[PDB]
């Protein structure tokens, strides 16, 4: 009721988080326009 | 009178070796304690 | 400094430069530019180019 | 050392300008043109003619 508190600083607790994987190996990015997606992969061996 | 001042320090900051890994259970040739102060340093909440 | 004049200028489009995190307007925000009480503009909120989308 | 003057000129198409192994798009490598933070283009990565096809 008269106590009077005075305020200092205040911590903020940040998280260790850094990806290396949304930054070094997924550079590439795409939208999806349609409902699902298609990846070849045709191996080639020649005789 | 008594007076407390509790910075709210989680206990996992102050470690104790006991156990059976403290420090002299380990030869001193052949053990790293560069593991021990990375493990330690793991959870410090900032650069050290 | 290589030049004598350090002037240079920046297009902006209009999507650009709005609310920031799309969010409500209120009297002295909105869509992203801040006015005064009498309604004279005084900042603005640029979007960074969000190319890729991503 | 044949001329007074060793400056050339060559036209590319743009079917000769694109990412490097039809690579995805990225922030600053858009459609092979190296930009930088700004805006302004860096560099290119051209391709030769793909005739013939082999």
């Amino acid at each position: 009721m008269y106590t009077t508190a005075q305020l200092l600083a205040a911590n903020e607790q940040k998280f260790k988080f850094d990806p290396l994987f949304l930054r070094l190996f997924f550079r590439e990015s795409y939208p999806f326009t349609t409902e699902k997606v298609y990846l070849s992969q045709i191996p080639g061996l020649v005789n | 009178d008594p007076v407390e001042v509790d910075m709210g320090r989680s206990e996992e900051n102050n470690i104790t070796q006991s156990g059976g890994t403290e420090w002299s259970k380990r030869d001193k040739s052949t053990y790293d304690p560069t593991d021990d102060i990375e493990a330690y340093a793991l959870n410090a909440s900032g650069v050290v | 400094s290589s030049r004598l004049f350090r002037t240079q200028f920046r297009m902006v489009s209009p999507k650009r430069i709005s609310n920031p995190n799309n969010t409500g307007d209120s009297r002295n925000c909105r869509a992203g530019v801040q006015i005064n009480d009498s309604g004279a503009a005084l900042g603005y909120y640029v979007s960074e180019d969000g190319y890729p989308g991503w």
